[PDB]
């Protein structure tokens, strides 16, 4: 008894994180952040995992709107009157921001039911998976599922192609160049026009699926797991801005729609505030135990 | 306040 919407991950022993050599790599490839934006992704450390169940997509707006019709269920974004959308430069909140207002007041969800739900703070999540029978994966869980039962870059393997995940890459690849990018990034925020650029649940199956098939492991939407955030050795060191979260954010992986690839590798790791924050870009998967 | 995205 596998649920129809989740996959089965094969118990073992796998090794979490990322080897110095992928941090020399990212040193010499063109893009912006230190060596210590990725240090907690190291030392690797060996994992043993049970067999355990995760799910295939993201949670979707459909099924999000099912939980809150059946339950009443009011989500943090909503009591606190807005939520975070990305502006032209910065993070910024959005009055009326939530799961069914992506954009704040004036926009809506028409036609996207199939999308990733967003606006989902770390509580949100956690009620909806209790709700379902099931509970969010936890880091281990979450990077396992996404890059297979030996390292990879990504889930797909170790070459980058645009094509199999909703990422920047594909954007700045279509406009020709990074400038026009970042002249794009400038007029779509002029025209006020669109804000998250999710794409639906599983578009990009097969080929951007990870080994035992899960979809969109890489971009889309960010995701929660119920890891709280920890060091893999006692002796790592990051960025000063990612200590001071440890033992108090909770993980989030997967990268998001506005990332470029080395944002989006299996071993990423970022750290949200469970206290209610959201943004347009963060949304969830369950997991479950085999038996549960 | 809220720490938001990290690292940001
Ligand atoms: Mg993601
Ligand atoms: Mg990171």
């Amino acid at each position: 008894a596998v649920p129809g919407d989740m996959v089965r991950i094969p118990g073992g022993t796998f090794l979490q994180g990322s080897p110095e050599r992928t941090l020399d790599w990212l040193d010499r490839e063109g893009q912006a952040f230190p060596r210590d934006w990725f240090t907690d992704e190291t030392p690797q450390i060996p994992v043993t995992l049970p067999d355990y169940l995760i799910d295939r997509h993201q949670v979707t707006v459909a099924q999000f709107a099912a939980f809150v019709s059946r339950t009443g269920y009011v989500t943090s974004a909503e009591r606190a009157g807005g939520s975070m959308v990305y502006g032209e430069q910065y993070w910024e909140i959005r009055e009326g921001a939530c799961w069914h207002r992506p954009a704040g007041y004036g926009s809506g969800i028409r036609g996207r039911d199939d999308h990733p739900v967003v606006h989902i703070s770390f509580a949100d999540a956690e009620a909806y998976a209790r709700w379902a029978g099931r509970r969010l994966p936890t880091e281990s869980e979450w990077e396992r599922a996404a890059t297979g039962p030996s390292y990879r870059l990504w889930p797909w393997g170790d070459t980058w192609d645009s094509r199999n995940a909703n990422t920047a890459e594909h954007t700045a690849g279509a406009l020709g160049d990074l400038d026009a990018w970042r002249t794009w990034w400038g007029a779509i925020h002029a025209v006020q026009g669109p804000m998250p650029q999710t794409t639906p649940v599983g578009a990009f199956s097969p080929r951007g699926d990870s080994v035992d098939g899960c979809a969109d492991m890489t971009g889309n939407v960010y995701e929660w797991t119920s890891t709280l955030a920890h060091l893999y050795s006692p002796a790592t060191r990051c960025d000063p801005t990612i200590h001071l979260v440890m033992g108090r954010s909770r993980v989030i992986r997967g990268g998001s729609w506005m990332n470029f690839r080395y944002q989006v590798r299996c071993a990423e790791r970022l750290y949200g505030d469970p206290t209610g924050w959201s943004n347009f870009a963060l949304g969830f998967r369950c997991a479950r135990d085999v038996t549960a | 306040h809220s720490s938001g995205l990290v690292p940001r």
